């Protein structure tokens, strides 16, 4: 009796938008809103066989035959312009509530008993947990993913924006929150606050997130890489496709929304490595490992059959865990 | 009811849609881990519908994989420097070519059909012996097609090949077109011992292929030349 | 027990922007703020037959044919001013540190593995002999190509630059300093402990770079070359494009990184030809040839499966080869080609 | 103390005599049940002086064997008859050749060596397939001193080589002068489990080896080309 | 002029002088000297 | 005028390369540029350009 649902899925909540680029000077971050944005351009790249060969040594005159015909391609590229030096990357995220609802189930006793087990969830403690881990991945610029490795400073300004004027400004400096671990601060347990009266459904929260990364003159920032499938073969020059909204080089949304959930700390690994984005067997693509087996009792689905059909309620940071699977969304089902 | 055409396997979506009125199920074409293509195919067809809808995108994938990993090509040309006499698909460079145009102190000389030219010098006898020493298989682009480390003839890097890399070479769908009856014949084994080989974990009866029985079957189909 | 991992892949360090060009008179050196860009023009070039034919030709007939219809090309070209003989091209560079760590990786085995052995190398001497190198390649305007071959003076200012103003600032002139040895100077051994605390992960290193060399009144300067794509095109278009960025000349930041890191002189075939770029299978396209070919064991596949694998440690240059070669970044595993 | 060289075994007489005051022994060779020589030995001979005794009719043994067994050779001519432009040792002949002078109505011809002479017309392009296909192997006269029946391609009619026949290829002292520990490096193994072929008998702990072992040892000996 | 019938071109008179170590007359010379000043894209 | 006009600027052969440079240098051993420079520079004292 009360079998899980054979067709379950839940819309996201934090929707991000797309994360713009704009460029100018440092000091003049409080007149960023005339600042140009970072174009796309295209430039020629000839290189040698740097990977690893094959047949290893047994073919010399072939290497020198590959050396003396290089690869010629044609790459997207984004720099800052030569004049500017700070790297300003804008979106908007809104805060919804109404995390445990499904948008769709196919039976009732499975949803009711969800609900009612996300509602005692609420009820035990907030979403302030949930909300200060996000909060935190707000303060720091994860979000800026390559663009701020090696940033001389990078500063975020987040505007709570009640009707169409500002209520309220946060200005964190993004270097003294580490990415490694979850500090208390007054003005990020406010932005806690908000983040968790958004996500009970006790209120709309819409936030502007502009960060400030002083890079330097002329130097390289990473947009979003697009797809350029079964193109690099007939003519095979254009190897390299970065995104851009409208004349402007941007991120692509999922990659913000994967940046704010970066708040796992709870893997039956270890936790000296830091925190990961929460999925169902939860797993790091660079590095080709799955933390949370489905062999260990920890990944996601197990943990909420435990919770859902037996009752079983794990420890209450698997039940963090779970409840952030819950607000990522998802299709969850007989696959 | 998942079907395998040599490394192909094309598989249903374990839940059906209704389209135009008829019962209709997604199945997906991978080749190993890389999805290469969905369709929406109706119920009652056949398995064997199923496997002529997809050997179009499966041919495709062949002409491009024996025409990206085809071997080298040398000529034999006179002093001139036109009028190729001979060609031969070497699966490997001489190793003493350096860039060269032939002129007229040599009758005969050795170039590669790639445009910034190697060549060598030859007499039509030191020509037969690297032809005989270095030419190439019918099928060594399937050697493309293979990770290397099981290609490889020293035996302390070596690895045995797993199921899927086995179906590369053998089974009725493979790039070869040799069945395991013909392949265990080749190798001197019975049917049930080869296929022993094949069942792809190593729970069920599955013993990996010996480094001499490998380069040997590679041998006998004419993949490598394993000299 | 031990393999390498299937995936591995390393950032680059030492990240130079693009080079812009401008112009202006020597001795104005000092007020080169104002200097007008370079700029990318066309030309016109009617073309002799100056190459070898075949035997199929040669005959007189179709030789003097070729001859009487020419080929008209149209080429892009950069040129000083005729009132200026001073070229001054400037960039950023960016020494960020943590080489070792790959920026994806399989086995976690091999990651710890390789990042003490890294650790290891840190700990039995500096970055100083691979930034001394580096601040060497700095101080000789090698970024400068072509633009540095036959020319009167050239002159690096390199300013490192911490707050958005000047902390420090060396002048170096570069046609003293040889394209082939690695000298001592005091001024350059501080750029190198600058460079070396940039790339220990102990400060945030940003240098802005501006060479100054007098060629000519109205010589020709060169660019970056870019690769056109033409298909069935009609009987005098461009056959050659030059690199700009906002209608300035400019040098991509890849040819300014190649110069930079022409530091390898540990190569078994010779040293008198000089330092070459660092790379796996260390190899020049001008010469078309590869420096540590596999088949000798002094590639980078084969010393770093040496180093990290069997723990055999390799000679301490081919050490600050490998070293080298992880500051330069790369794909290395099984994405074999 | 018997003395084993390859296929070859020199054992004493069991009991000796004495000869001018000097005790002595009669050493004989045999290579397996063929006697070939008897020697008369004194003793407080090392058993070196008692191999380079014999060193010298086993190398004329060499000598015969290498000569009697030699593969055919074809040679490239042209239109003329004389003046062969290129020579190959072939294992096989290319089974289109009938007896054939040649004449200029074609510039190559593919002649055999042996005196009433075979013959085909070639341009260069099949000379190089049939000298890729045909050719031999540098050892390929060892093929003349071993059975047949352990050199054959049909399963069916092959036998596994005894410990003598394997000793013709592998051993110090055999025809390839290629070790144990080499040949067990060929073929991916250890040196004690390819010890376990090189017994004699099938009780002391003794498996016989494989067709695929077999055959791709033989192919990477350079004894037979096993395609 | 320097067609290439009469052994008097570039091409030949490089390749005699480098490979067969044939130095052409002097005002040949000259004349192959000068063409490496002019400067070129010699190969195939 | 800029000098090293044997070396090439790119080449495959390295012994081609080292044959070619020591030909150009026992062309300049036997006699120096004056011959060629004397004309480059009558074609700078008349005006043809």
């Amino acid at each position: 009796i009360l079998s899980t649902a054979s067709v379950l899925a839940f819309e996201r909540k934090l929707d991000p938008s797309d994360a713009l680029m704009s460029a100018g000077a440092w000091a003049q971050r409080d007149a960023s809103q005339e600042w140009p944005a970072v174009t796309v351009r295209e430039k020629s790249v000839r290189g040698t066989i740097s990977n690893r060969l094959k047949t290893k040594d047994r073919d010399p005159a072939k290497l020198d035959a590959s050396i003396q015909s290089p690869n010629l391609q044609t790459v997207d590229v984004a720099n800052l312009p030569s004049d500017a030096d700070t790297l300003k990357v804008r979106f908007t995220l809104r805060v919804l509530g109404g995390a445990g609802t499904p948008s769709a189930c196919n039976d009732a006793a499975y949803r009711d008993k969800l609900l009612q087990t996300v509602a005692t969830y609420v009820n035990e403690q907030g979403f302030a947990e949930l909300a200060r881990r996000y909060a935190h991945n707000l303060a720091n610029a994860r979000f800026l993913w390559r663009n701020r490795v090696g940033a001389e400073a990078v500063e975020v300004r987040i505007n709570h924006i009640r009707q169409g004027e500002v209520a309220r400004t946060w200005r964190f400096d993004a270097l003294a929150i580490g990415l490694r671990d979850f500090k208390a601060d007054a003005e990020l347990d406010a932005l806690a606050e908000l983040i968790a009266s958004g996500l009970s459904g006790s209120g709309h929260v819409l936030l502007e997130v502009v960060a400030f990364a002083r890079i330097g003159d002329g130097q390289e920032v990473f947009p979003s890489q697009e797809l350029i499938l079964d193109k690099g073969d007939k003519k095979g020059q254009k190897s390299k496709t970065l995104y851009s909204v409208r004349d402007a080089a941007a991120i692509h949304s999922q990659k913000i929304g994967n940046a704010l959930r970066t708040i796992d700390t709870w893997y039956p690994d270890e936790d000296g490595l830091g925190p990961i984005a929460v999925e169902p067997y939860g797993s790091v693509t660079s590095q080709g490992k799955a933390y949370r087996q489905p062999k260990q009792k920890l990944d996601f689905y197990t943990l909420l059959d435990n919770w859902v059909l037996r009752d079983e309620a794990p420890a209450v940071e698997q039940q963090h865990y779970v409840i952030a699977n819950l607000i990522r969304g998802g299709v969850f089902g007989e696959a | 009811n998942a079907i395998h055409i040599g490394p192909f396997s094309i598989t249903p979506a374990a839940r059906g849609l209704h389209y135009g009125g008829l019962p209709h199920h997604q199945w997906t074409l991978y080749y190993g881990p890389r999805e290469m293509a969905i369709k929406t195919l109706p119920d009652s067809y056949t398995s064997s519908e199923v496997r002529d809808e997809f050997s179009d995108i499966i041919a495709e994938f062949v002409i491009d994989a024996r025409h990206r990993y085809a071997p080298d090509v040398l000529e034999l040309v006179n002093s001139d420097g036109d009028a190729v006499l001979a060609r031969v698909a070497v699966s490997r460079l001489p190793e003493a070519l350096s860039g060269c145009i032939p002129d007229d102190r040599f009758p005969y000389w050795l170039l590669t059909a790639s445009r910034p030219r190697l060549g060598l010098p030859v007499t039509l006898n030191e020509y037969t012996a690297l032809a005989v020493e270095l030419s190439a298989p019918p099928l060594a682009w399937i050697t493309g097609l293979l990770p290397g480390e099981v290609l490889t003839h020293d035996a302390e890097e070596w690895r045995p090949p797993t199921s899927w890399e086995l179906r590369h070479v053998v089974g009725e769908g493979s790039f070869t077109g040799v069945s395991g009856a013909a392949a265990a014949a080749l190798l001197g084994m019975s049917a049930t011992n080869f296929r022993k080989y094949t069942a792809g974990d190593s729970a069920a009866n599955r013993q990996k292929i010996s480094f001499a029985a490998w380069h040997y079957l590679l041998d006998r189909l004419g993949v490598k030349r394993a000299s």
